[PDB]
């Protein structure tokens, strides 16, 4: 039951991080905890196991010298510490409980999203994508950091026929675009406005598409 | 150093169809220590089957698994929409513990052509010396597609970044964005810009153009 890890962690390359995974709803010392790594778009890669009673560890060789696992049985929390960080370490880090079923992983945490970048917060540029029965318009949202941005169209009253694409790392900055299809007798007579929010720099930008 | 191979990595099935995923091990694993996990995008994996055959908490009985030695599988008798996801095997027979590379199971639907749209660099962007040309390829199936950029008739591969949506949960299409980034001076040295989309629903490319002036 439960397993609470932080959702996101931003760290500079070269540095170290210590991500915490707090159990609850079970007798913590009865179960081992495993950490698993998942690179953006990729599969699952075991890091290592820790016996929660005794503190003894076993490591995927690959991560020997990258990861240290530890426990504190007094607070019911497992820890992972990644050293000497590079862009290659950017990944979701899951803590899992090993579960009486023959070492199978019965409960997972929601995972900690670790980003290894030097970038500073940087708000986005918002560029209208206007063409030169249906018409497609769009919004290029470029040069921001960190994730996420949210993009709506006319504040949310254009919800259907929208595609907002996943971000890509262009430089050490993110870029993404969003498309909206509307009926052609709607635009340009009625207004279509890209609404773009970037919380991390407390910025909203509204951009209308003009012909 | 026991490699688990999941072939194929990607699979399509219609709703109602029987489905079989395979996990193959490079050396015998004891069926007791073989497991399966399901993962949907942005969620954590979940235990689906453990010790080869045992359905986990909440797994419907349309699912079964079997195997032994180097040959394991997970069967879905009659596919349902909920069952589209990525499934991983995993072994605990010898350390280091490993997973297979996963089989992503998507839903089969009728083929469809991408609606293609090209957009020149906006004026706002040109005032910074940047210049991005954007092509949307929207609502197509199957996922496999090729996108080619041509500047004054010649192919360009430098400065192109793509991005794909996840199988649409309502209509089971996919979409893609293609973005060609040039300097402003670069963009202004040339006239014709084309996005050519190739896809199994036609033999000739879908072609979208503009000429700046």
């Amino acid at each position: 039951v439960k397993l609470q890890e932080s959702g996101a962690e931003l760290v500079k390359p070269g540095a170290s991080a210590k991500a915490a995974c707090e159990a609850s709803g079970y007798t913590f010392t009865s179960y081992w905890i495993h950490w698993v790594k998942q690179r953006p778009g990729q599969g699952l890669d075991w890091i290592g196991e820790i016996n929660t009673s005794s503190g003894r560890t076993n490591y995927n060789e690959r991560f020997k010298n990258k990861a240290t696992l530890t426990v504190d049985k007094t607070s019911s929390t497992a820890y992972i510490q990644l050293s000497s960080l590079t862009s290659e370490d950017s990944a979701v880090y899951y803590c899992a409980r090993e579960g009486f079923g023959n070492q199978s992983l019965d409960y997972w945490g929601q995972g900690t999203s670790l980003t290894v970048s030097s970038a500073k917060t940087t708000p986005p540029s918002v560029y209208p994508l206007a063409p030169g029965s249906m018409v497609t318009l769009g919004c290029l949202v470029k040069g921001y950091f960190p994730e996420p941005v949210t993009v709506t169209w006319n504040s949310g009253s254009l919800s259907s026929g929208v595609h907002t694409f996943p971000a890509v790392l262009q430089s050490d900055l993110y870029t993404l675009s969003s498309s909206v299809t509307v009926p052609s007798s709607t635009w340009p007579s009625e207004t279509v406005t890209c609404s773009v929010a970037h919380p991390a720099s407390s910025t909203k930008v509204d951009k209308k598409i003009v012909p | 150093d026991i490699i688990l191979t999941q072939s194929p990595a990607i699979m399509s099935a219609s709703l109602g169809e029987r489905v079989t995923l395979t996990c193959t091990a490079s050396s015998s694993v004891s069926s007791s220590y073989l497991h399966w996990y399901q993962q949907k995008p942005g969620s954590s994996p979940k235990l689906w089957i453990y010790s080869t055959y045992n359905l986990a908490g909440a797994v419907p009985p349309r699912f079964s698994g079997s195997g032994s030695g180097t040959s394991y599988s997970l069967t879905i008798s009659s596919m349902e929409a909920e069952d589209a996801a990525t499934y991983y095997c995993q072994q605990y027979h010898r350390s280091p513990w490993t997973f297979g590379g996963g089989t992503k199971l998507e839903i089969k639907r009728a083929d469809a052509a991408p609606t293609v749209s090209i957009f020149p660099p906006s004026s706002e962007q040109l005032t910074s010396g940047g210049a991005s040309v954007v092509c949307f390829l929207n609502n197509f199936y199957p996922k496999d597609i090729n996108v080619k950029w041509k500047i004054d008739g010649s192919e360009r591969q430098n400065g192109v970044l793509n991005s794909w949506t996840d199988q649409d949960s309502k209509d089971s299409t996919y979409s893609m964005s293609s973005t060609l980034t040039l300097t402003k001076d670069e963009y202004e040295r040339h006239n014709s810009y084309t996005c050519e989309a190739t896809h199994k629903t036609s033999t000739s490319p879908i072609v979208k153009n503009f000429n700046r002036n």
